[PDB]
RNA sequence: UUUCUCCCAGUACGAAAGGACAAGAGAAAUAGAGCCACC
């Protein structure tokens, strides 16, 4: 569940997430017609004073039968063309982001580790 | 029906630069087929990709629906999902920088792997 | 066997590779001097030459043969 | 409906678009999509869908209703939807 | 260099073997890319570190050329 | 004698019959698919169908932590630490999905509940994926682990060393100091464990269900 | 209850460029009435 706040930790290669900074990035909004994000919800993360989409890739918030509940909040940086910012992601992604409703191919290619 | 061996060669006769499948083993849970497409130039990627939906839709995939094609405002980066197989098409040059074909082949020894790093983020006081 | 034809069939695959340069390609042509091969470059050229007879050809031996005639003897008393 | 007490409730309410799922013949149970209003040991009226898609659907159902007395063909005493997993089938596999 | 070059010799024939058995790929850019690999690392390597890269590769070769299809 | 503690109906004012028509589904289920003998704290394997993937299984291993649901809704959750993530999964006993449940290690933790090996160290609930099945014995009890685990600094999900929590397995000694336990104290509330009102007895009730099992065998 | 996508269909139409309907399906969102198998 990520909502208003909510400290994340950037799961990318790209050079703002990549390279260490003192405030962590925030997620203040959701780019769905609910306010809450869940796991493949597009985003947008303020990293290294500049701003830039990312897609949910896990949560802490309890899940539903059947499914992991992670521990961390991890994220994927996507450019405005739809291209991941990211050329690698190191944390396990779930599986489900294939069959969920959007486009997600280009960031599974992207996911090295699968859970 | 729409199988992996049929799209391959419709990607040859599209003479498609690159082509890369990788096999998903049993133990694996993801697709069975991840496949990596080279074209020479955007206005190539568009026709390729046009090319493949519109045989998998001719040819049955009637159980199936149909596929909506991801990418295309992309110049660089096209990637159409099917039923049993992934194709991502790409431009040449951007084919060695993304490097898909090495995240597949090498499932956790891919050298790019190791190029992600970590960071520290405390509060400020 | 055709000590003939494997002295011209080994020039052959030798001829088939690209990168090296048959300036010289004699039977008596030599590699590290004669062509200026590298250690990949004698690495892959015994490889082209074993496909055609069927590999069993280990480098302990192969690199010290350094010209073709040499590996077409070796080729001639291994066969 | 529940009542609430003073603050409510304890008035009549309908749900509609439920499903069948089964019925047991020996303990006249019948398995229905969704939540009812109402508190548990409560009853509750039973009637076919009123909506416009579900017109006509006693037509090949007993039309006045289902007589034991004729026992033209004894029901099985669980009745299943085809959708329906029956317990003790094999493990579904999504192959 | 290598403790025992008739792995390396082995290791590209294998690898060239493996590109003419693969159809789904295109032959031209697997055979490119496996030369250009050998050229990048085998050049210059450490004992140790070049025991690593032909004994993954060796496990490469055993292993349905890790994957490709 | 172990009885399932889903066979255990909860208190209610629900009808019966309704546990004796799921209970028989159960046990039919049950020989389909055979649910073996596990506590918490136990690692397991559970092989399940998986949806995304067509025609390929997944085995997840890990310890347990929880047990929860009664019939056949009951559920129970593993928990383990996958390339240094650690992730809980909640499998559900009679899916019709869960191909086959394999008890990998079979024993027993100090605590019926495991949620504070979040709080504890990563080595207490880090377990490998790939271990082996270790050797049990049938007629004994399980093996019952006895070690401590450590926590990490005070911040926790829940206040475990509040006597209501009880906690056995978690040394607080080393975080927490004896006049912090005398704080946590306060919520004693001694009464409740004289308390009649929150007993609830089921020795009839499982010693009924024992024959009712055994006899659909 | 409302919205979006898909489908119909790159079809109708149009010299091309471009590009529909209606019918059907899936997703959500909110409102209303309820419900506790799971969390």
């Amino acid at each position: 569940a990520v909502q208003k706040m909510t400290r994340v930790r950037v799961v990318d290669n790209s050079a703002l997430g990549s390279t260490p900074y003192h405030r962590p990035p925030r997620c203040i909004h959701v780019y769905n017609k609910s306010g809450v994000g869940k796991v493949g919800d597009q985003i947008l993360l303020a990293i290294r004073g500049q701003k830039k989409k990312a897609l949910i890739v896990g949560h802490r918030m309890p899940g539903s039968r059947m499914t992991p509940k992670f521990d961390s909040n991890n994220v994927v940086l996507i450019e405005d063309n739809g291209n991941p910012v990211g050329t690698r992601i190191k944390i396990p992604i779930p599986t489900s982001l294939r069959r969920r409703e959007g486009e997600y191919s280009k960031v599974l290619a992207i996911a090295q580790n699968f859970v | 029906k729409f199988d992996i061996d049929m799209l391959v060669s419709l990607l040859r006769q599209e003479n498609a630069r690159d082509i890369c499948v990788i096999q998903v083993p049993p133990e694996m849970r993801y697709t069975d087929y991840f496949v990596i497409g080279s074209g020479t130039s955007t206005r190539h990627l568009h026709a390729m990709v046009h090319y493949l939906v519109k045989m998998y839709k001719h040819l049955k995939c009637r159980s199936d629906p149909y596929v909506k094609i991801e990418g295309k405002d992309a110049d660089d980066w096209l990637c159409v999902d099917f039923g049993s197989m992934v194709i991502h098409l790409m431009l040449p040059e951007t084919r060695e920088t993304y490097e898909l074909e090495k995240l597949w082949t090498l499932r956790s020894f891919d050298d790019q792997l190791a190029q992600i790093a970590a960071e520290t983020l405390p509060e400020d006081f | 066997l055709t000590l003939d034809g494997i002295k011209d069939r080994v020039l052959y695959v030798l001829k088939l590779y690209d990168k090296i340069d048959p300036e010289k390609l004699s039977v008596n042509s030599h590699f590290m001097k004669d062509l200026g091969l590298d250690s990949l470059d004698q690495v892959e050229i015994i490889m082209a030459m074993e496909d055609e007879f069927g590999f069993e050809i280990p480098d302990i031996d192969a690199e010290k043969l350094m010209c073709p005639q040499e590996i077409v003897d070796y080729i001639a008393d291994k066969k | 409906t529940i009542g609430k007490g003073f603050q409510m409730g304890n008035q009549n309410r309908t749900v509609y678009g439920l499903k069948v799922w089964r019925v047991n013949t020996k303990h006249n149970i019948i398995y229905v999509n969704g939540s009812v209003p109402g508190h548990k040991n409560c009853l509750v009226k039973i009637k076919d869908s009123t909506l416009p898609a579900y017109k006509d659907s006693c037509k090949n159902l007993p039309f006045p209703t289902y007589f034991p007395d004729g026992d033209e063909e004894e029901l099985p005493e669980d009745l299943f939807d085809e959708s329906v997993w029956q317990p003790s089938e094999p493990s579904i596999t999504f192959a | 260099a290598p403790w025992s070059r008739e792995a390396v010799l082995c290791l590209y024939r294998a690898l060239l073997r493996q590109g003419r058995e693969l159809r789904y790929t295109d032959r031209d850019f697997y055979f490119a890319s496996i030369r250009r690999e050998f050229r990048k690392n085998q050049k210059l390597e450490n004992l140790e570190a070049r025991e690593k890269q032909l004994e993954k590769g060796l496990v490469f070769l055993h292993s349905k050329l890790g994957g490709l299809i | 004698r172990f009885l399932s503690p889903e066979f255990i109906p909860p208190r209610g004012r629900t009808n019966p019959l309704k546990f004796k028509i799921e209970r028989k589904d159960m046990l039919d289920r049950r020989k389909v698919l055979p649910i073996p003998e596990f506590y918490v704290g136990s690692i397991l394997r559970v092989t399940t169908a998986d949806p995304y993937a067509s025609g390929k299984t997944s085995q997840f291993l890990g310890i347990c932590i929880k047990r929860s649901g009664n019939g056949l809704g009951a559920t129970f959750t593993l928990r383990n630490t996958i390339e240094g993530q650690g992730v809980e999964i909640c499998f559900e006993l009679y899916n019709p999905r869960i191909q086959e449940i394999q008890v990998v290690k079979l024993e027993k933790r100090l605590d019926d509940n495991l949620l504070y090996l979040r709080d504890a160290l990563p080595e207490y609930s880090t377990f490998d994926v790939n271990m082996k099945p270790v050797p049990q014995e049938a007629c004994q009890e399980v093996p019952v682990n006895k070690l401590k685990v450590k926590m990490k600094p005070k911040p926790w999900s829940k206040r475990w060393e509040r006597p209501n929590f009880n906690i056995k397995g978690i040394r607080f000694d080393l975080a927490l100091t004896e006049e912090q336990m005398k704080e946590a104290q306060k919520w004693n509330k001694p009464w409740i464990e004289f308390d009649m009102m929150r007993e609830y007895d089921t020795s009839k009730i499982e010693a009924a269900l024992w024959e009712e099992i055994e006899a659909s065998k």
